[PDB]
């Protein structure tokens, strides 16, 4: 009637053990699951290329300072030029797909800090602009806040998600928290949420991937300054239809 | 003329009123500090902003503006209806009602639609006028009557190119009509006055230009060369006024070579010549020649 | 708990649209032919 | 009791053709690709002997598209102008009954050779200001053969047989079910014929292509008035075509119309397909190609 | 029902010359002999059509279409083209290599004139919208290239340049939705 | 599960073979009939003398060119002065009958072109006229253009059917191509189609008949530069009603 | 009891149509195959990413001309750098497939010729070379001869299919003849043969894809000249193992 913090999640020709785990979120209680006969709509035999995609694909690795406001990943975007998954996003129209991702920050016990580690689906990316006419560029966010690609973005006003919300309610969205004392990952499975069976990987990001410290990152002199928060994500269930010449972007 | 560029962005031009007739006066850029553009934040000039209530696009936008007394419901801003900021390329705002469209030929949806990839795609057909349309669409023909539906304010037609935003490309069911000679890379001009552009003029010349325009009116004595647009700010990419029968330099251009006010030649047959480096590249010129008989 | 189709006049062409009689039969249109042609066969053969 | 019925009245959703899963096929003798466009018959190909499809169970309602639901839509088909201002001080107007004056109801008719139907006649009156002062007008249906009023005072507007509805601009736009009317089974949009004998030589030839049975009569329209009342009244006819029968699906016109009566296109005939620079030149940008 | 589509509608081509496809004996390889967007409700070939004029009365369309592709040589003309859909997100492949990469069929002109090229429901969504342009592109459906496999192969004596006439129509899967008005022809006057 | 290439029309004292067939179509899949009596309004006994009227009448030949638009006949009015079937339709107020349209054109696997054979039920035929006021004679088409005759009229726009509708979409009807490499014929059964259940024969034209080149004929020199189109139609189930004075037009 | 000429080859979103074809080559009486667990030695779980790989690629068009001496392709190396197939053959260390070798030449009935389709396993490219020390270049074939790529290599000796083996008993080997009197393509069915269960795409060509004209091409004055001969391959049962960096050669 508990959870182990002892976890293993073998995905692919990828394993991941964590020794201090809180739990495994299951995003909305639902499994990643192929898209039935129902559900679709495109008539093209999807492909599976199972144990090739599905798999655990370390991504980026952002250094933990005291300062850090948070980082934001998309996570079609974060994939979609990432080994057979990603020429998968590029050589098809259509791609869906759940995930495993799986935030890793280790620390001493002399460390303290929480990060909130969030999947939000649909992450919008708000600009901060001070009010202007809609010809203003200010207004609207840059590409590279949009889809910022593997390297994830650093956030900018991490109390409102950089989004107009409140990073207070982020906790509405399947989350987990890494407190240094406590864990050291947060792993959140989320299946493919989207108001359409099939979706272009490259075109929509179906979640943003926040990791924002909410206790910020506090130790003494001598502990080890560099605190990494590597970010392994797996796509789960990834199928790809209307194959076609590879598009980029 | 006092527009030479497709947004207005050039105008200087004494007029405080949103339109000429039925419209509302503009509040004073040194008074307007409630806003982004004042002179306060834009200290000396910058974007022809002063201690005036007079129509200026210092932002980019698709037509010169200017701030108006916010009470309707907050609009606090109100494009200007100038009718000479016409680009002397820039046929006019004209409304598009149906099938029998204005301009009769080939159509080109693009989402980077520009005045120039308009422009560049009925030059490639030998279409007269080019006519851009919702952002997106681009109509080509050689109809001397695509004012067939009437025309229109010129802030009918202020929606955005979809592939550069500072540039108007029509609107619903409004269709803003560019002659095809808008950014030529060449051309003969056998004309009285005429407003030669740079290369891809609308947009920025490309890299790699020799554009060569033949200026040749069979009967002129002195051609008045004035330049009402010359942001050419670079090295290589330079522009020079050949002769005509002698082919001969007369006055070469470039970055610190900014021309006189009216660089007049003797000649009925001048050849305006254009360089562009493989890097580098401006806003282009704008050339106006006046044949003196 | 539908309430409608109801001619309230005695004349049968007050009522609505005949809106609950949908037919496709296209073969009337696409195959108008005498000999029926099989797909996977080579239709002049 | 009947309960059952009026249970069963909502429109049920008719599903498009499911796709059935489809695998490779490496054999001679099955060309499900190879048709005869000759032989009149469109392509038997399904998607699943072309491609290896998935198994689709389609759920798109296809009942839309159905005669009933295209045409059982109110669109214009007069514009009655009761005239009593001015050097028209008339008060009532008679109008051909014609439903080919306006482009989209045409249009969609000529869609069909024959069409036998009923009608909701709808009529939507109003002054040239767009508002609707309490004034009785007077809608009567004069047949072919009826005698048609020639004042506002006329005996013909006593319509004892006629059918007339009196009803104020400030009332709800009149509304009337009009049964199928026409001495033949179907209407008809097209009339490849005369109405009479005879040669036909006329140097106009006006009768090719009038065919009686549509002639319905008009629609006598009048202010229950004793004089002028300097006002033009314009009273917009909408017809809903209910319990619909078409025949003879026809192609959709594609030049402009020039008169009611007559296919007649301009001699500068509209291309059905607009131009394009050239016969492989598409504007689809779509993205940016991985590997060029 | 399969109808003509208007793949020559170019400047220049008039009448009945727009319905036909221009097919030639080519003195180089993997060339391309047309090509055109499968948008039924777009300006273009498909208006010609009745499914594309159908279309234009309908919002959202949706289904598998159909182009049976006709040819009209000499029957010593001989050839094999290379059809090829490709679904959206790409333009129109430059060169054959790419274009097989998405549905296609090679069409080889024999004893049986046509072939049928089905252009498969591949949308992200149930329906597309029959708008096209601008923001309207992601209802794109795609475009079709034909592409010469081989050669137009003659032998002497022999019309070197023939015509591939399209027929456009859709699939039984086909389905619209939302009636609107078309937008194919104007009046500015009641027609007396 | 194949349509044979040869076929025998075999129809009163006539009979057609063809070697190089399409197929037959049967106009909306219904066979010419008789008029019902259901369907019936006329009541005197109608005549239906079987094999003098219902018989394949060869009734032109027009020579296909290189330029050439295309034909247009209109089948009552096509059999109005020929044969048995004429005088039944000039002594009789009243006709019903069906066809068996049958278009003949023959080439040399040298030659190329393909015609499109429609038939049009009611087929009003278009003037083409600039903007002109309805007293314009130019607005409305002369008796020769309505009633060709047997001789047909040659199209003056085939991409509008000289009725302002798409030729493209003029394959709604029933209609068959002669592709010259694949047939040299093509067959039409059309039934009675109407509004009416019979019809005078000299004023109304229930169908037009349509031959118009798509892809124009095209051949080398030295091969046979005429290459004839020939109209062979046959009455299928001819009735007629209201015996009288013989009536021309 | 006959093979019908016409044949349709669909695989995956491909399909090939022939009006003109012999019969279909089953090399060796076996259809293509997945590894059996009784022949597999890899113990890692394979990808077989059906419709994305196991298809028809278009690659090579070669002008047959009258003094061509033939044309060659190793079946792994002309799809390593093409589609999804050469991604997972670059991605993978081992991989099996067999394949279905379409070779397309049309001519018309006044052109001659006769060409040798035939599918070699382990075709050993010889090098013809004067009595040197085996220090010498010319006794071994560069790696362009060896693998030749898309392209093909044009044969130096077809007489000895530039492997000291006669052509004549090239018959041996699965083989077909475009004989374009007769047929215009010739299709064999390759099954994976290997002394390994699999094998990498990179180093090691299973078969040899040789395109001989035995008959030169002959035709007349005013013949098209320009006669291609098209090489379509599809992948059958493509199996890939060992994931790893994608490794171009
Ligand atoms: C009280 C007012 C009642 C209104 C009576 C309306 C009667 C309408 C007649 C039915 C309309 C359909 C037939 C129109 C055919 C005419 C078109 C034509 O062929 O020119
Ligand atoms: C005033 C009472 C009218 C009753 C009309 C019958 C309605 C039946 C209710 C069930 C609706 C039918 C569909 C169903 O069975 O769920
Ligand atoms: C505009 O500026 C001119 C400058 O002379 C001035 O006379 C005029 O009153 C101004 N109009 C408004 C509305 O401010
Ligand atoms: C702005 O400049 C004008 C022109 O000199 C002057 O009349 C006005 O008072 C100025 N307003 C302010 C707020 O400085």
């Amino acid at each position: 009637g508990y959870s182990d913090r002892v976890a293993q999640l073998t995905v692919g020709n990828s394993t991941i053990t964590t020794q201090e785990a809180a739990n495994i979120v299951l995003s909305y209680g639902e499994w990643p699951e192929y898209c039935p006969s129902t559900d679709a709509t495109a008539v093209d035999k999807p492909t599976r290329p199972d144990v090739s995609v599905n798999r655990f694909y370390t991504l980026s690795t952002k250094s933990w300072k005291t300062e850090s406001t948070g980082w934001y990943w998309k996570f079609p975007d974060v994939l979609n030029d990432t080994g057979v998954f990603g020429q998968n996003a590029q050589f098809h129209y259509l791609y869906r797909s759940g995930f495993c991702m799986h935030v890793q920050c280790n620390a001493s016990k002399f460390h303290q800090g929480a990060l909130l580690v969030a999947a939000i689906p649909e992450f919008v990316i708000a600009a901060s602009s001070p009010a202007t006419k809609p010809n203003s560029q200010g207004l609207y966010p840059d590409f590279a806040h949009t889809n910022p690609g593997k390297d994830g973005q650093e956030f900018r006003d991490p109390y409102v998600l950089d989004a107009g919300i409140p990073l207070s309610q982020a906790l509405i969205f399947p989350h987990q928290w890494i407190n240094l004392r406590t864990n050291n990952c947060a792993t959140i499975i989320m299946p493919y949420i989207n108001a359409l069976p099939f979706d272009s990987a490259l075109n929509h990001s179906n979640f943003g991937l926040v990791v924002i410290p909410i206790s910020p990152l506090k130790y003494c002199n001598g502990a080890t300054t560099e605190v990494p928060i590597t970010l392994t994500i797996a796509p789960l269930n990834s199928e790809f239809s209307g194959l076609r010449q590879a598009i980029k972007q | 003329p006092e527009c030479f560029t497709a947004n207005g962005a050039d105008y200087r031009g004494t007029q405080n009123w949103t339109a000429l007739q039925g419209g509302k006066p503009c509040l004073f850029w040194n008074e307007t500090f409630q806003h982004p553009y004042n002179t306060l934040k834009y200290p000396n000039g910058e974007g022809g902003l002063g201690e005036h209530n007079y129509c200026r696009n210092p932002d980019g936008d698709v037509s010169p503006w200017c701030y108006v007394a916010e009470h309707e419901d907050g609009v606090y801003w109100k494009y200007c209806e100038i009718p000479a900021c016409q680009m002397p390329g820039n046929l006019g705002c004209y409304k598009d009602h149906g099938n029998p469209p204005p301009l009769t030929g080939t159509s080109k949806t693009s989402n980077k639609l520009t005045i120039q990839t308009c422009i560049s795609f009925c030059r490639s057909q030998r279409f007269k006028f080019a006519g851009m349309e919702s952002g997106y669409a681009c109509f080509c023909g050689n109809n001397p009557d695509y004012w067939k539906y009437g025309e229109a304010a010129s802030t009918e037609c202020n929606s955005v190119c979809f592939g550069d935003h500072t540039q108007p490309c029509g609107g619903d069911g409004r269709i803003i009509l560019f002659d095809t000679l808008v950014g030529a890379c060449g051309g003969n001009y056998s004309a009285m006055s005429s407003v030669v552009y740079s290369p891809d003029f609308p947009d920025t010349y490309a890299t790699g230009r020799v554009c060569y325009w033949t200026i040749r009116v069979p009967g002129a004595s002195h051609i008045h060369f004035s330049f009402p647009l010359f942001d050419i700010r670079d090295s290589a990419d330079m522009v020079e006024l050949l002769d005509g029968y002698t082919h001969r330099v007369l006055a070469r251009f470039h970055g610190r070579s900014r021309p006189p006010l009216s660089f007049n030649v003797s000649l009925d047959f001048v050849i305006l010549y254009f360089f562009s480096d493989r890097i580098n590249q401006a806003q282009g010129f704008a050339v106006l020649y006046q044949a003196v008989k | 708990i539908n309430f409608t189709n109801i001619n309230y006049y005695k004349d049968s062409y007050a009522a609505s649209a005949s809106r609950q009689d949908f037919a496709q039969d296209p073969a009337k249109f696409t195959r108008p032919v005498l000999d029926a042609i099989r797909e996977a066969a080579a239709p002049l053969q | 009791s009947a309960v059952s019925a009026l249970a069963d009245t909502t429109i049920s959703r008719v599903t498009a053709a499911n796709t059935a899963a489809s695998t490779h096929s490496l054999g001679t003798g099955r060309v499900p690709a190879l048709q005869a466009a000759e032989t009149g018959a469109s392509s038997n190909s399904s998607d699943e002997n072309l491609i290896e499809t998935r198994c689709v169970m389609n759920r798109n309602g296809v009942n839309e598209a159905s005669v009933e639901h295209f045409y059982s839509r109110a669109g214009l088909v007069g514009v009655v102008e009761v005239k009593d201002s001015g050097t028209s001080l008339d008060g009532y107007t008679v109008w051909p009954i014609d439903v080919m004056g306006f482009v989209q109801q045409r249009r969609k008719l000529e869609l069909s050779t024959y069409m036998r139907f009923d009608a909701e006649f709808t009529f939507v009156s109003n002054l040239n200001n767009s508002t609707t002062p309490g004034m009785l007008l007077q809608y009567m249906y004069v047949p072919p053969g009826a005698p048609k009023p020639d004042s506002r005072k006329s005996y013909q507007w006593q319509t004892a047989t006629n059918p007339s509805v009196f009803a104020k601009l400030s009332d709800p736009p009149p509304q009337v079910s009009v049964p199928f009317m026409s001495p033949a089974t179907a209407y008809q949009w097209f009339y490849d014929g005369y109405p009479t004998f005879g040669e036909h030589k006329q140097a106009t030839n006006l009768q090719y292509g009038q065919c009686p049975n549509n002639m319905m009569g008009h629609f006598a329209i009048r202010t229950v008035s004793e004089s002028t009342t300097g006002k033009n009244i314009h009273v917009r006819v909408y017809m809903r075509i209910k319990h619909v029968r078409a025949w003879v699906p026809r192609p959709l016109r594609s030049q402009a119309y020039m008169v009611k009566n007559y296919p007649t296109y301009s001699q500068t005939i509209t291309n059905t397909a607009t131009d394009r620079a050239s016969i492989t030149t598409t504007d689809y940008e779509g993205g940016v190609p991985a590997s060029p | 029902v399969e109808t003509i589509l208007e793949v020559n509608n170019t400047t220049g081509t008039t009448g009945v010359s727009r319905l036909l496809i221009p097919v030639r004996a080519q003195n180089n390889v993997d060339q391309l002999c047309a090509s055109f967007q499968v948008d039924p409700g777009r300006n273009g070939p498909w208006q010609s059509t009745m499914v594309g004029q159908i279309c234009r009365y309908y919002t959202q369309w949706s289904g598998s279409l159909k182009v049976t592709f006709m040819f009209t040589g000499s029957f010593m003309a001989t050839g094999k083209m290379l059809i090829a859909y490709t679904p959206p997100g790409s333009a129109q492949p430059t060169t054959r290599e790419a274009a097989m990469l998405g549905t296609h069929i090679v069409w080889d002109f024999g004893l049986q004139s046509s072939v049928t090229l089905v252009i498969p429901w591949i949308s992200n969504t149930h329906f597309r919208a029959v708008k096209t342009g601008g923001v309207y592109d992601y209802y794109a459906t795609g475009i079709v290239t034909i592409w010469y496999q081989t050669n137009f192969v003659v032998p002497p004596d022999t019309p070197t340049e023939a015509n591939i006439i399209a027929l456009g129509a859709a699939q039984k899967n086909f389905t619209l939705k939302l009636c609107k008005d078309t937008d194919e022809i104007q009046q500015t006057a009641e027609y007396q």
